[PDB]
């Protein structure tokens, strides 16, 4: 059999001591059959009145169920399952992909000895005066908190070496699926698995046979797997004439989905459709522009696209675009635009900023993404220019850098819309800002702001210096804020004030930023 | 024989993410770790613990060899105290550092404490489990290691000690820091004498390029007033607020007659003849300048913070102080990329703080987290990792330094 894992419960805790609620005669009758053939079997064994410890039973023909909640609460803390998971692009075509069921791993595993005590429990006896018979576990009992842990632990012992015995095959492990795939000649394949099917009775793990196996493709979690090639299970949009706030999030929610793998898709006009509501089932009429997307996606999902599989061999090669503002959309491919996946990028990261510092983020989600699914950074090829990047870089207080990237003259390229001056204008009238301003040519102006708040009024003063002022300009302020902001160059915001600024500043020829306390 | 060790009263162990890693490092660290187990330094674990501490592999420095980096940060901090700086080693003309990190690898670890040194090579796109391990021996990098070998290690280096007094030793977490004011030639010998002196007890690789510190020519990097011929309003201006700013530290700071010559809404190019109060008080603004504020002294008990600031061409500004504006030293490094250049400083400003205080710093890295996550080991070389958190450098601050 296999190696016992160590369990203990928690610090300073004792076992569960939890009384059994009352079961009908005829549930009393189905668990003693049922927990008879478990001690036949020799997963749990009758134990006496030493055993203090109880935890709750009860029936749901007939099934038996513990309640473990209470032990568990009292149960140490494992390295749990893995929580993340691979994605489909992350893998290699394999020429045959069989997937086994473990039947019941949990109760073919054995139980840490010193712990069994505390998977006690008991079977009421039917008659008033006589007692009711006391179980244990001698296995990984279902439903319990470490039972998962330790079953995929031994698991992967029990496979490892068969694995370096079959350096052909790859096998994975999810819960009680396994999964193996290889390059295999379909019969030499087959044979190999069946190979493995005996390894596993080695050890009284036993799996469903070819003809109750499970083959391609694999509707895996929101995808849909086949041999050479992959993607998202087929997404279908209805038609309502009236859509609620909920519908509506849905939508949302499933057009997201596409968006690794179906280029093109688009959420701004729906996504739209959800200010100011006030009930999850409120409904909401399609604005023009909403029922033009929602036929656009419509139609780009009508096609079926799938995605290709990782060749190691090959290289990574991620391509990003602007859609919108805000909007980067890309595509990793190792072949010539035939993509692995794609995806799509809207993190505004800070209340301004420009396309330069937002492409930059881009990269760095990308690249993180990569490293994750294969191990390795992609070249990029991006819509700006080595000088442009460089000129932003250079001059950002922040340090950032982009791996191995090359220009690709794709439309829009991302620019700088506009460069303070890195000295006062001569020539150039001269601003004194504070809500008002005052030139060093007599001019001024005080405006009322009614609603505005401090740092609000800051901007508002250079707006209204930006607007009176000629086409090349020196402005001073004292706010630091302001200052900050503009100096960072930003070319789109959430705020409308400084997008006008932005306006004003691309409209100049010159303009000198300078602040004083 | 194991010292009992513990954590800090109360404490768990560590529960730290590990960060993805690329093939390569994933690769390195399974050649490595596997050798380490054959010589049974780590053991795998099973699931029934739950505790773990990043893991990377770094590249040495002359050499096609990897190096395994466990950040036992957050164990380090969790594990009790143990119950010193030799002033004078920041005053030797040549400092070497040597990384005696191998010697740990031959001193078992409390049976107990094992359990805390768990880590785990990941697995690309998580296809696989991910390889568990704790450790057997004293690891490298934990709070722990020098401690124990304290004893074992005093003993190695005291006839060396007594044969090269002129010579100061001194050990930090794996580092050695071996310094003297010979010619380079004979230091550079000298230190070798020790290496094989290392080798003829038990395992003794050059840190830092096996190049040579000068601690004594580190110096601090004073505030400076731009020198000028002609003096225009914008000129004055930022002249103004820069002294401004300096003011709350050096307190005789006057700016009263360079304030003067910007009463008035003049244009910002228009040329100010300084008047000679104005003259005399900038003067007298550069004198007070000239050298740190005194009053400011090394606290052992507060953390060695060290911010930096981009100033960009390969520039960059640092400061380490424990309290706003007490600088204990500020200084500059020049150049390579944004991040590669930003490692070497911090290692640059470590390894510095170690030398002087002994303790390493806490920094404050201008720079998004998810990038620095990204490239700082391919650039890292140290044996330690300091504390860091990452900011928004201010417009200002920099134009300051
Ligand atoms: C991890 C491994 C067994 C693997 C596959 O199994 C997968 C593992 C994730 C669960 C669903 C099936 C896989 C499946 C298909 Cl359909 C095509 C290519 C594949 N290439 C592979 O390397």
């Amino acid at each position: 059999p296999i190696e016992t894992v160590p369990v203990k419960l928690k610090p300073g805790m004792d076992g569960p001591k939890v009384k059994q609620w009352p079961l009908t005669e005829e549930k009393i009758k189905a668990l003693v059959e049922i927990c008879t053939e478990m001690e036949k079997e020799g997963k749990i064994s009758k134990i006496g009145p030493e055993n203090p410890y109880n935890t709750p039973v009860f029936a749901i023909k007939w099934r038996k169920l513990v309640d473990f909640r209470e032990l568990n609460k009292r149960t140490q803390d494992f390295w749990e399952v893995q929580l993340g998971i691979p994605h489909p692009a992350g893998l290699k075509k394999k020429k045959s992909v069989t997937v086994l069921d473990v039947g019941d791993a949990y109760f073919s595993v054995p139980l840490d000895e010193d712990f069994r005590k505390y998977t006690a429990f008991t079977i009421p006896s039917i008659n008033n005066e006589t007692p009711g018979i006391r179980y244990q576990y001698n296995v990984l009992p279902q439903g319990w908190k470490g039972s998962p842990a330790i079953f995929q632990s031994s698991m992967t012992k029990i496979l490892e070496p068969f694995r370096k015995q079959n350096p052909d095959i790859v096998i994975y492990q999810y819960m009680d699926d396994l999964y193996v795939g290889s390059d295999l000649e379909i019969g030499q394949h087959r044979t190999k698995i069946e190979e493995l099917r005996q390894h596993l009775l080695r050890w009284g793990l036993t799996t469903p046979d070819k003809k109750h196996q499970k083959e391609p493709p694999f509707l895996w979690m929101g995808y849909e797997l086949h041999p050479d090639k992959w993607t998202v299970q087929p997404i279908v949009l209805p038609e309502k004439d009236s859509w609620t706030v909920n519908d509506i999030q849905k939508l949302v929610g499933k057009l997201n989905w596409a968006s690794q793998i179906y280029p093109g898709i688009k959420v701004r006009q729906l996504c739209k459709l959800l200010r100011g509501t006030k009930a999850l089932t409120e409904v909401i009429p399609l604005t023009e522009e909403a029922e033009l997307e929602l036929a656009e996606n419509r139609e780009i999902l009508k096609e079926p696209v799938h995605g290709v599989y990782y060749d190691p061999s090959k290289d990574l090669i991620a391509e990003i675009q602007k859609q919108g503002q805000g909007q980067w959309t890309y595509q990793i491919y190792q072949e010539p635009f035939k993509n692995l996946k794609t995806g799509k990028y809207a993190r505004m990261r800070g209340a301004h900023t420009n396309d330069v510092k937002q492409l930059t983020e881009a990269v760095q989600k990308i690249t993180t993404e990569s490293i994750v699914i294969w191990g390795k950074t992609p070249k990029f090829k991006l819509p700006i220019q080595k000088e442009t990047w460089e000129t932003w870089w250079t001059e950002y207080w922040q340090a950032t850098w982009i791996p191995e990237w090359e220009f690709v003259n794709t439309p829009p390229l991302v620019k700088l819309w506009y460069q303070l001056e890195k000295e006062p204008i001569v020539g150039a009238e001269t601003f004194y800002v504070d809500a008002g301003y005052v030139t060093n040519r007599g001019r001024q102006k005080v405006v009322t702001l009614t609603d505005t708040t401090n740092q609000k009024t800051e901007l508002q003063a250079i707006y209204l210096a930006l607007q009176d002022s000629g086409l090349e300009v020196n402005i001073v302020t004292d706010s630091q804020y302001a200052l900050g902001i503009i100096q960072a160059q930003p070319d789109q915001s959430e705020s409308e004030l400084v997008n006008q600024i932005i306006e004003q500043l691309i409209k100049k020829e010159k303009v000198y930023l300078a602040w004083v306390p | 024989e194991t010292v009992p060790v513990k954590l800090k009263p109360g404490m768990d162990g560590p529960k730290v993410k590990q960060w993805p890693l690329t093939e390569e490092k994933i690769k390195a660290l399974v050649e490595i770790c596997t050798e380490m187990e054959k010589e049974g330094k780590i053991s795998k674990i099973g699931p029934e613990n739950p505790y773990n501490t990043p893991v990377f592999a770094i590249k040495k420095k002359d050499s096609t060899k990897w190096r395994k980096l466990v950040d036992f940060r957050e164990l380090n901090k969790r594990t009790q105290d143990f119950w010193p700086h030799p002033a004078g080693l920041k005053k030797k003309k040549s400092v070497t550092v040597l990384d005696v990190g191998d010697a740990y690898f031959s001193v078992p670890l409390d049976e107990d404490f094992r359990k805390y040194t768990a880590f785990t090579i990941p697995s690309i796109n998580n296809e696989t489990p991910g390889i568990r391990y704790q450790y057997n021996v004293l690891p490298q990098g934990w709070k722990g290691s020098p401690a124990i070998f304290q004893s074992s290690m005093t003993k190695i280096l005291e006839p060396f000690r007594k044969q090269n007094p002129d010579i100061v030793i001194y050990q930090y977490m794996d580092d050695l820091y071996v310094g003297s004011d010979l010619e380079i030639g004979q230091h550079r010998t000298k230190i070798e004498e020790l290496r094989q002196h290392l080798l003829r007890w038990g395992l003794p690789p050059f840190l830092w390029m096996g190049y040579e510190l000068h601690p004594d020519k580190w110096t601090v990097q004073p505030i400076v007033l731009p020198e000028k011929d002609s003096w225009t309003v914008n000129d004055i201006q930022k002249l103004v607020g820069k002294l401004n700013w300096a003011s709350q530290i050096y307190p005789g700071i006057k700016v009263r007659q360079l304030c003067k010559l910007l009463r008035g809404t003049k244009a910002l190019t228009e040329v100010i003849p300084l008047t000679e109060e104005a003259e005399l008080e900038l003067a007298e603004n550069r004198e007070i300048l000239k050298e740190p504020v005194h009053g400011v002294y090394y606290d052992p008990s507060k953390d060695l913070i060290a911010e930096i600031q981009k100033q960009g061409q390969g520039q960059w500004t640092y400061q380490i102080y424990q309290e706003p504006f007490k600088n204990l030293k500020t200084g500059k490094y020049a150049r390579t990329n944004d991040v590669k250049q930003l490692t070497e400083a911090v290692q640059k400003i470590t390894t510095e703080s170690i030398v002087i205080w002994g303790k390493t710093p806490k920094f404050k890295l201008p720079i998004q987290k998810e990038t620095w996550e990204t490239w700082w080991t391919e650039y890292w070389q140290a044996t330690w990792i300091p504390e860091w958190e990452f900011v928004n450098t201010p417009p200002l601050v920099k134009l300051w330094y």
